[PDB]
């Protein structure tokens, strides 16, 4: 039953120990067409593919509340960072996937969210950050959480060079507990994917 | 219509007592009232 | 002939909640459009009902940990939403600013062993009139309980009942006066096989019943 | 009731499981439009005034609900107690236009003034939190409602009107030191 | 028994822009007939719309002239409506009162050369986000534009669209920050043939969709 | 697209030139009987003064409005702050008309006396600018909508209601001196 | 009725309230109106 595949433009990942999708705050963008933007924009579909990323490594030593943190959209090399830097305004939801493989012989708990509009959490609302879109990553059960979301902000197409709405965030709630047959370190990799890559007002060149 | 008790309407028009929305949802209601509930697995009362 | 009218004294005065509406100045002005805007909600009790929040339990850590011991009680915190266990939830975050409230409130244990460790937890709700809560599973036994395993489905969720006399009770703890008017919770460990570090995390969401009474706000500023 | 923790879904359950009855209930007072529906004071007042809802007390009650949405939208009701007049201008006005009477100006009366103000920002929804910078913390400067100058303004209410909130956002409790509950006086009958 | 009234606190003010009516104390006046009387405008923007208005480039002549060099950038200028070559427009005119705006802004260009000689121009529209604007047509050619020949029919019409973020944007540049929020726009020459004096005509007007928002007046007396 | 400019007709093109699309507008705040309905001081007050809508200073929204138009009509509204009675005469009374109870006096209430008079110049429509004398610069004498006299008027506001305006003439901004565009103080929240 | 916001009828009549015109044509929006559009002469789209 818990074999998902998720499909986003040429690129695929499959999981054997999956335990849903989370949709997070809607499931499916508002209307993409304003009337701010003059119906002068397009899309483009060469954009909404997975590239991967690294979050940290989830050792023993970190206790409750150790939050890695990654605000997206982030420095990118391929068809979404020429986007970036070619087109004046964007605008784009998010299809996240956080995987961290140790063994079913560790014990722990992460706690993976997004969160719009990050702001620097004191050491007393980190017990709230489940308010968030979220899923749990536990050895125990599964290796894979899959949030998506659409694209909120104040305004309807944003500049990534300025604003940067969502904020992939983990969080340790319960520390790694290793036996003699577990892993000694797990290694939490990221893969993101942008959907409804919408873009506007195109620049001049430099070149 | 939150917080408001007067019977009579408004002297002033719609227009002028508050900004009028344009158009071209509650999520969490959604969400709260779709909430898994009962058991799970078999039982025996 | 003009209306005679009796300009009443003690009325008119501004009530900061009055239900009454003032005069505008500035009309005419069209909002930009803000149609199925994701992530609405309406009510806080929703929000209370859809997302969980961990206790705080001591030195700060939102689980409890497998204890070897021949005292099998985890922990026990008291019915209130000002207890010190759920200082730092979203439900008491809310019923701060509430006088009084009523219903269920749901604890949701979920276990973050290996897979190589079982346990078999007991959650008991002991009402108030006892001197002393109870220290062992034996004795709490008789309360209203509930058992439960760990395996596959990792979760469980227990609804602390409301039963107190008034129809509805007090958020704060009134005076130095102790032993609460609601009861505590106790949740034991009855037995684990081979979890010797491995913990349980708690968190705690309102009912499907839930419901807070009169405005407040007692923070000072 | 048992579930899968880690799937993050909801879930709900009611007495029933153990041979209760899940009763009424009557959420009019955790309404969002209504709780937010009421005056508070805003103790940043100057000669000069930029009306931002975020200058309200962080443990307030309409204050620090508003800082637990990350997005909100309402038009606003005022209260003023000055000497001389009072004079608004909306979102974007140049701060020299605060010293003309063309603009709406309230003569002063007795008690005070109470004034209905609609909302003027140029965004859709505006913010609690904003994480970046606007120019080429602090929230942009085009997060407010308008500016208001008297010659000396004494006390001001704001009072949110048709509150619309979106994306909630963690909300905190007075912390219990070293008790079993946090303890405070209550109000009873004296004697 | 009369009715009693609560002579509310806060009401009653004189608000210099407030929605009622005063009192009459002079009655049965009737006017002068003034039927169909002509040239009547009941809307700014109209007159705005129908009626195009010269620009003010350097030394104050509303024309561009031919240059001959190797650098054929004619002018460039910041799109907002208190920008330097709108000064003297009608458009910043009525905009000078206004707190926001939307819509398209026509740029009319004008040829007035002798028949003998030719020209070839070309309008990029560059939105905000570079730090320093092109100055050749090879690299602007990427934005927005758009390219006209010289011949019988003299004018040409480029329509600066509206694309910002904030669905509504300011008319007045905030503070010693500098880089418009809103693009600049760039008039360049691509060649000409013979035309070494004659001058290009440059005017503005208000757009199909064009409105302003919010009444001020920012003008010290 | 392309035209013959010096056929002098209007050309309105769109972006749908070159693959937009046109937006909904809406034009309420830019509509003359609304914008030009809202008080404006006057500041030429004296113990007597005659009503011309011309003394109102040529910067102000609704004065620089009413420059910017040749022919106008509009009844009028008054707010006249005085100390003692209030005595208005129409258009052609003779100045000692001002001071007799016959004609409208009004008796001072505590704040001010707000009035309504209605157009009472003999012309069809006014002026603004007038080219020429009327005797066998300055306007002629019967632009005007009559005469108040109090015993010392302190300050007077006026409004037009009911304006209608004809053959529209040049308006212009403040100019800028060296800068590439115009730069001023907008209100931002402070802190 | 430009720039008033009362819901019920004013008290005063309507001789009374303001003057009243005799008789015995909105040019501008004409004029802005039948502006020339589109584009001119031939089209390669």
């Amino acid at each position: 039953d818990r074999t998902l595949t998720t499909r986003n433009g040429h690129t695929t990942s499959t999981t054997q120990s999956s335990v849903g999708v989370t949709y997070g705050y809607s499931t499916g963008e508002d209307h993409v067409s304003g009337p701010n933007t003059s119906g002068l924009e397009t899309r483009v579909t060469q954009a909404e593919r997975f590239f991967k990323k690294h979050l940290f490594n989830w050792t023993t030593d970190k206790p409750f509340g150790h939050l890695e943190k990654l605000k997206l959209p982030t420095d990118h090399k391929g068809v979404y960072g020429h986007l970036v830097d070619s087109f004046a305004y964007m605008r784009n939801g998010w299809d996240v996937e956080v995987s961290a493989v140790g063994n079913q012989f560790n014990g722990g708990c992460l706690l993976v969210a997004m969160v719009p509009e990050w702001k620097k959490f004191t050491p007393r609302e980190k017990y709230q950050l489940t308010l968030f879109p979220h899923q749990f990553i536990s050895p125990r059960t599964n290796m894979t959480a899959h949030i998506t979301v659409p694209y909120l902000g104040v305004n309807r197409y944003d500049q990534y060079k300025k604003h940067k709405p969502w904020t992939l965030v983990v969080m340790v709630v319960s520390p790694l507990t290793t036996s003699s047959i577990g892993a000694t370190e797990i290694k939490v990799y990221a893969n993101i994917a942008p959907t409804h890559v919408h873009v506007a007002g195109e620049l001049p060149s430099k070149e | 219509s939150g917080n408001t008790g007067s019977i009579i309407n408004n002297y002033y028009m719609q227009q002028y007592q508050n900004s009028m929305d344009t158009q071209l949802n509650d999520w969490f209601s959604k969400l709260a009232s779709s909430a898994f509930s009962g058991l799970f697995g078999a039982l025996l009362a | 002939g003009i209306v005679p009218v009796a300009c009443s004294d003690g009325y008119g005065g501004l009530v900061t909640t009055d239900p009454k509406t003032a005069d505008p100045v500035y009309g005419k002005v069209y909002n930009p459009p803000r149609t199925n805007y994701p992530g609405r909600f309406t009510n806080l009790l929703d929000v209370a009902e859809a997302c969980p929040t961990f206790l705080c339990f001591d030195d700060g850590k939102p689980y409890v940990v497998t204890r070897e011991d021949e005292q099998r009680l985890l922990a026990k915190f008291d019915v209130s939403l000002a207890a010190k266990h759920m200082s730092n939830t979203y439900l008491s975050g809310i019923a701060q600013y509430y006088a009084q409230y009523s219903g269920t409130i749901n604890l949701h244990f979920m276990f973050t062993g290996s897979t190589d460790s079982k346990a078999r937890y007991m959650v008991a709700y002991v009402p108030p009139g006892v001197e002393t809560p109870p220290d062992t599973p034996e004795r709490a036994a008789h309360c209203i309980h509930a058992e439960w395993d760990t395996g596959l489905n990792s979760k469980f969720t227990f609804s602390i009942p409301y039963v107190s006399a008034a129809d509805y009770a007090y958020t704060a703890s009134d005076v130095a006066e102790t032993t609460n008017v609601q009861g505590w919770v106790c949740i034991y460990q009855i037995t684990h096989g081979k979890a010797q570090n491995d913990t349980l995390v708690v968190s705690v969401s309102a009912g499907k019943d839930f419901e807070l009474r009169l405005p407040i706000d007692p923070r000072t500023q | 009731t048992t579930s899968a923790g880690e799937s993050a879904d909801p879930v709900t359950t009611t007495v029933e499981n153990y041979g209760g009855e899940t009763q009424v209930q009557r959420r009019h007072h955790t309404d969002v439009g209504f709780i937010m529906d009421r005056f508070v004071k805003i103790n940043n007042t100057n000669p000069t005034h930029v009306i931002d809802l975020m200058q309200t007390h962080q443990h307030g009650l309409v204050g620090a609900l508003l800082r637990a949405a990350t997005y909100y939208f309402s038009d606003l009701e005022i209260v003023v107690r000055h000497e001389g007049n009072l004079t608004w201008v909306p979102n974007g006005a140049p701060e020299a236009a605060l010293s003309n009477a063309g603009n709406p100006t309230a003569y002063n009366k007795a008690p005070f003034t109470r004034l209905a103000l609609p909302y003027t920002a140029p965004h859709r929804v505006l913010a609690t939190v904003y994480n970046g910078t606007s120019k080429y913390t602090q929230l942009p400067a085009s997060f407010n409602f308008g500016a208001i100058r008297a010659t000396d303004i004494s006390e001001l209410l704001v009072r949110m009107k048709r509150a619309e909130l979106y994306c909630p956002r963690p909300l905190l409790a007075v912390e219990v030191t070293a008790q079993d509950r946090h303890k405070q006086k209550i109000i009873a009958p004296a004697k």
